[PDB]
């Protein structure tokens, strides 16, 4: 089935490097735009950015633009999300979201309710 | 406490749907072939029915 | 101007008044008398011995204003006969005294050759609104319609102007005149003359039910299209009926003199104008709101040139609002004036077809999708 | 103990999928592939059925095979007779918001559901000699997908609240719950015994429901998208599923795993209905295309396609005599095809 | 406009060579 | 008889056929609109005697790619906007990037103007480089430190209704109001019956 595990976070200091990998599987990675989405401590789910299927409409919230780096290796199945300069205000759940259809620039995948093409999360605590 | 809850329902259910008896692929598809060529006759869609018999004529 | 069918009549009582004028006597002669001669062309008395003579012309005669103090000049022989000076002919007479066309082979060229592919790209274009179920709209109804109103303009210019040709022109060369003169007074030259008045007013009037329909959707009100294509259609072929038909009860109760296209009385043709002009009129007000409302939906959305330089194009074929536009955005009678007024009218039957069928998208792309089943 | 919930449910999915692979020994293509194609199928258009206002969500076959039931968002009911194209029942609707409509396999009752989170029952035979609403269902917090009678007095429901329920119409209450979906139960179909049922929801999942204890017994993942239809095979043991991953996919209740995939490169779209032939031969399904395509079931080769819609095609029936298809669209028309 | 006037002008210079051939043919 | 019969079944679809014909010219009449921020709401109003329809989703869950595509035939979609911005962003993003949506119109009111006068520079660190469109109206008496704010907002949604021409939908920025919806709607009828015609 559809499977999103996401790898890497962890505790790190204010600033620094931390990289986020997203194992996919059960699809074709090539067909869909991904999303990166956070659910910071006392607040909903938050949306970080996308990449599309071929990786050149790549688009971040305001919050994180500058900083982040989101790259898709569709060979490989995986996406990455190099995070630099982590703010405190950074410490969250990192989902890692797919798209519902494919061949389409159109995503609903920030619910709470359980969005079925989401990952289990990473911690990232800064 | 709540993704807990949410846990042991989908556990339980794993657990109790990895328990029943699967056949042979092969023994499962021989059928889905054998239903389909013993009901051939009765499909007026794959043997189109002379047009004396179709209601939609 | 003069009528042929004035002229033939206006010979026969000249032969009728001559001829009994020869059957009475005369003053005698020497014993010798030119015999009365009545020819088709001339009727003279007797002709006294060695008398040379000039006749003046005929008062019959169309052109007595251009001529009228000249004479043919005539001799009469000594043995009371014509002179035969002539070889082939045993009458001789010398009658000089007494007696622009490639502009119209040209135009009728182009008149006529529109009509053609007018007629020819309109029956094209109405069999594929109706043979696609797909294109019937209350839009499609009106162009539908309007394609057999222009079907029917084209069609009475050929059965008219064929008429004419046949009944005048190939009559005068076999010398068919007398049964010629019987379609004059017929009721064919009634019917056929009334149902091109008929078909050029039923013209006029669906171009205005083309443009109220598009005013109408554009400032939309309460509309039952079941009850607004009752007095479209009532409109579109009613109303022409309702004004063409009073003008030909005045031109048969009235000068019914020559066929029906004599124009005497100028206030006898304002039955079948006025109207005409009302539905060219207001058709001019409707382009210029619509084209008012094109600017403005292109005034938000900020070339306005070319945007709206397509749909001022396409859209007086559909509303035929040339005819003010030639009248005052361009000696008055020349071959370029002719050339525009004519060409664009005969096309326009034409250009409705190509413009809103056979490019429009909703009916190419049926096209597309019946291929791709085939 | 979340991580460990989660390390044991990791298990027994491994568990599961060892299983299916160890009983994967032959593919259902490898068995029918010395088999006599069906050939190129040619279906026309016999009806178009022209009184709806808006697009069409759903339709129903008649167990005569002769009536049918559409449901269109303008807020109608329209029955149909099949064979004179003549209109029997309008019924109009308090929200025109309808996504579904059933009909009972006895023509007494029709149902529909939709945004409104209710599912109405119409009385078609009364002495008062007019519809009126037999009951109204409510409990479901999500839209209705789907309806399907198992008698005059049972009827059961999807809804877009990620569960199935059993209604008890006399009473109006839900008999038996049906949990355990992630999305949006969109359709289901009932087994020709009525004993159980499967339903396919909006996250890449079929599960197969017992109707009397109300409990699940598998669960089938094969899709990469949203299931938005669902169909049994027609001996029972098998069903098949359209997704908006552009495939349709055959699951086996005995096996317990996929055996055929049906899609092609040249879809791109999702498949919005899917129903099989009367023998089990055919798989018809509709797609986002405008088009249906007709599917050799034990090949998976494109039979053939109907292509006469305009707009999306989103239901799509074929009789109990299999005598006849009819398809609705977006486009507002019902076409029947054989 | 219509070119009713073509209509008439049509009927106009032909009526004139209708009546050219009906007094040519008269004189002889 | 068949024949006695099928003359009563021809009556019916007689009489439904004239109340079919009613039907049509009220559902034609009416102009129905989603209102996006029992399982859904509707509202009833007029406008210049235009009956207007509008609903309002009620218990639905928040995955809307199902039960969206319900309301493609709409009239228009009034969005309403109180990171919440970014994702009503993200939300505009979906509806007019949809395949079902890209002939819908969104109406699209820039609400809690209010509010936003009273108080997003660390949701938008782009939000240091922006001035007030000159282009644009302000509102008398009002310091140009919210208008700023009230231009970047409807900016940010018009990047992302004029990137996509794909379909024949247009977006009406607003801010906060029935007339508004009203001669939105009158704007919408009338592209769409400019381009039947090829005059837009």
């Amino acid at each position: 089935q559809v499977q999103l595990q996401e790898s890497g976070g962890g505790l790190v200091q204010p600033g620094g490097s931390l990289r986020l990998s997203c194992a996919a599987s059960g699809f074709t990675f090539s067909n869909y735009k991904m999303n990166w989405v956070r659910q910071a401590p006392g607040k909903g789910l938050e949306w970080v950015s996308d990449i599309s299927q071929s990786g050149a409409s790549i688009s971040y919230t305001g919050s994180v633009k500058g900083r982040f780096t989101i790259s898709r290796d569709n060979a490989k199945n995986t996406l990455y999300l190099q995070m630099n300069s982590l703010k405190p205000e950074d410490t969250a759940v990192y989902y890692c979201a797919r798209c519902p259809a494919p061949f389409t620039r159109d995503c609903f995948d920030v619910t709470s309710t359980t969005y079925a093409y989401r990952g289990q999360g990473t911690q990232v605590t800064v | 406490t709540a993704s807990i809850a949410q846990a042991r329902k989908l556990v339980e259910q794993l657990k109790m749907e990895a328990n029943i008896d699967r056949i042979k692929v092969s023994k499962a598809a021989a059928d889905l072939m054998a239903y389909c060529e013993a009901h051939a006759k009765e499909d007026p869609l794959l043997t189109p029915v002379p047009a004396s018999e179709n209601p939609f004529r | 101007t003069v009528s042929l069918w004035e002229t033939v009549q206006k010979w026969r009582e000249y032969r009728r008044q001559c001829q009994r004028s020869l059957t009475e006597d005369p003053p005698p002669a020497t014993d010798l008398f030119c015999n009365r001669t009545f020819d088709e062309y001339a009727c003279w008395p007797d002709g006294e011995p060695g008398s040379f003579v000039n006749v003046s012309c005929p008062w019959y005669l169309p052109w007595a204003s251009s001529v009228p103090q000249g004479h043919v000049y005539r001799f009469c022989t000594a043995e009371g006969l014509w002179l035969q000076k002539d070889n082939s002919s045993l009458p001789w007479r010398d009658l000089s005294e007494c007696e622009p066309e490639e502009q119209l082979l040209f135009l009728y060229i182009i008149y006529t050759v529109g009509y053609a592919l007018s007629f020819s790209a309109l029956v094209i274009a109405s069999a594929i609104l109706l043979g696609f179920r797909h294109l019937h709209c209350t839009r499609n109804y009106i162009h539908l319609n309007l394609f057999a109103s222009f079907i029917l303009r084209a069609l009475s210019v050929f059965i008219k102007d064929a008429a004419l040709k046949w009944m005048y022109s190939t009559a005068a060369q076999q010398h068919q005149w007398d049964g010629l003169l019987s379609y004059q007074d017929s009721l064919s030259c009634r019917l056929v003359f009334l149902l091109m008045q008929y078909c050029v007013a039923a013209n006029y009037y669906w171009l205005l039910v083309e443009g109220v329909y598009l005013y109408t959707l554009l400032a939309f009100s309460v509309f039952s299209e079941q009850w607004i294509f009752r007095l479209y259609v009532s409109i579109g072929w009613g109303v022409p009926l309702l004004f063409v038909v009073p003008w030909g009860i005045v031109k048969y109760l009235y000068e019914d003199e020559g066929c029906w296209t004599r124009n005497s009385n100028m206030n006898y043709w304002l039955i079948i104008r006025l109207p005409i002009l009302f539905a060219i009129g207001v058709n001019f007000l409707i382009f210029v709101r619509v084209i008012c409302i094109v600017v403005s939906k292109l005034k938000a959305n900020l070339d306005i040139k070319c945007r709206l330089a397509k749909s001022t194009l396409t859209l007086i074929p559909l509303l035929g609002t040339h005819e003010v536009i030639f009248a005052f955005v361009m000696g008055t009678l020349r071959f370029i004036k002719l050339f525009t007024e004519l060409s664009f009218t005969s096309f326009q039957g034409l250009m409705v077809a190509i413009l809103y069928c056979f490019v429009n998208n909703e009916v190419q792309l049926e096209f597309r999708k019946s291929w791709e089943r085939w | 103990e979340l991580d460990q919930l989660r390390q044991e449910a990791e298990q027994l999915k491994n568990q599961i999928r060892d299983a299916r692979k160890a009983c994967a020994d032959a593919t259902l293509s490898q068995i029918t592939n010395n088999i006599d194609p069906v050939g190129r199928i040619q279906m026309r258009t016999r009806r178009t059925l022209r009184g709806h206002l808006a697009k069409i969500y759903a339709m129903h076959w008649g167990t005569d095979s002769r009536l049918l039931v559409s449901a269109s968002q303008d807020g109608k009911l329209i029955i149909w007779d099949s064979y004179t194209t003549n209109k029997v029942h309008a019924i109009p609707l308090r929200s025109s918001w309808v996504m579904t409509c059933a009909y009972a396999p006895s023509g007494n009752y029709v149902a529909c559901g939709g945004l409104d989170n209710i599912c109405s029952i119409y009385n078609l035979k009364t002495r008062e000699g007019n519809v009126r609403v037999s009951r109204e269902l409510a409990g479901h917090t999500g839209y209705l997908s789907c309806c399907r009678f198992l008698d005059d007095n049972q009827i059961v429901t999807s809804s877009g609240d990620t569960t199935c329920a059993l209604w008890d119409i006399e009473t109006g209450q839900q008999t038996t719950t049906f949990t355990g979906h992630t999305g949006d139960v969109m359709s289901l179909s009932l087994a020709p015994d009525t004993r159980l049922f499967v339903s396919g929801a909006c996250d890449a999942s079929a599960k197969l429901w017992d109707v009397r204890e109300g409990m699940c017994r598998q669960t089938f993942t094969g899709h990469e998208s949203d299931i938005n239809a669902i169909c049994f095979f027609p001996n029972g043991n098998a069903f098949a599923t359209g997704s908006d991953d552009a495939t349709c996919r055959l699951f086996d209740l005995r096996a317990d795993q996929e055996l055929m995939t049906y899609s092609h490169d040249n879809i791109i779209c999702g498949i919005t209905s899917v129903s099989f032939s009367k023998s089990g031969r055919l798989l018809l399904a509709g797609y986002d295309d405008f088009n249906c395509n007709v599917w050799d079931a034990l090949k998976a080769d494109r039979a053939g396609v109907l292509a006469g819609h305009d707009n999306r095609v989103s239901c799509l029936g074929v009789t109990d005599d299999g005598m006849a298809v009819a398809t609705g669209s977006w486009d507002s028309f019902l076409k029947i095809w054989n | 406009f219509g070119e009713g006037t073509f209509t008439s002008d049509l009927s106009k210079q032909m009526e004139e060579e209708a009546v050219r051939l009906f007094i040519e043919w008269l004189k002889n | 008889d068949q024949r006695n019969e099928e003359k009563a079944q021809r009556e019916a679809n007689k009489k439904i056929e004239k109340q079919l014909q009613k039907d049509k010219q009220v559902y034609r009449a009416t102009h129905r609109l989603l209102l996006l921020g029992s399982g859904i709401f509707e509202t009833k109003f007029q406008v210049d005697k235009v009956n207007f329809h509008m609903f309002d989703v009620g218990a639905q869950r928040d995955e809307r790619r199902k039960w969206i595509q319900c309301f493609n035939d709409v009239t228009a979609i009034i969005f309403v906007v109180a990171n919440r911005l970014q994702a009503a962003l993200k939300l505009f993003d979906s509806i007019w990037n949809n395949k079902w949506l890209r002939d819908t119109s969104v109406i699209l009111f820039l609400n809690k103007q209010d509010l936003l006068a009273e108080k997003i520079e660390d949701y938008f660190p782009e939000f240091a480089r922006y001035t007030t469109p000159e282009d644009a109206t302000p509102e008398p008496g009002e310091d140009p430190r919210v208008t700023r704010a009230k231009y970047f907002i409807r900016d940010e949604f018009l990047r992302i209704s004029t990137a996509s021409g794909d379909g024949r939908h247009y977006c009406y920025p607003h801010f906060t109001n029935i007339r508004r919806v009203f001669n939105d709607c009158r704007d919408i009828i009338q592209r769409m019956h400019l381009r039947q015609y090829e005059l837009l």
